[PDB]
């Protein structure tokens, strides 16, 4: 099948607390260039193997 | 003398009268209130919806705004 590394993608990944994200929609506006090419990435290409 | 049970008049108390009548609606005035009421109520209750569309588009672009969730 062939699975991804275990060193992972992303140190120190992730927000310590939900709701948080959710209350601030700026998130939006800015830093959009990164988020879109990867949300590009993956429709095109189902993989999450090759847009990681 | 020797008394008896003694008669009394005055007013006779009023035998059979109707004391029913009609009080506060007519007919015609009612439906004012009644067609009025609905006329008050949509209007009001739609302004609230249209309220709610300012809330339902900015709550669903929140998971538009995150795509590392």
């Amino acid at each position: 099948e062939l699975p991804s590394l275990e060193d992972l993608k992303v140190q120190e990944v992730k927000v310590s607390s939900s709701v948080l994200k959710a209350a601030a929609h700026h998130y939006g506006a800015q830093c959009d260039k990164p988020n879109k090419e990867f949300m590009l990435c993956r429709w095109e290409e189902k993989d999450p193997r090759r847009c990681l | 003398x020797x008394x008896x049970x003694x008669x009394x008049x005055x007013x006779x108390x009023x035998x059979x009268x109707x004391x029913x009548x009609x009080x506060x609606x007519x007919g015609y005035s009612m439906f004012a209130v009644g067609i009025g009421a609905l006329l008050f109520g949509y209007w009001s209750m739609m302004k609230w919806n249209r309220e709610r569309r300012r809330l339902q588009i900015e709550d669903f672009e929140a998971r538009i705004a995150l795509m590392p969730l």
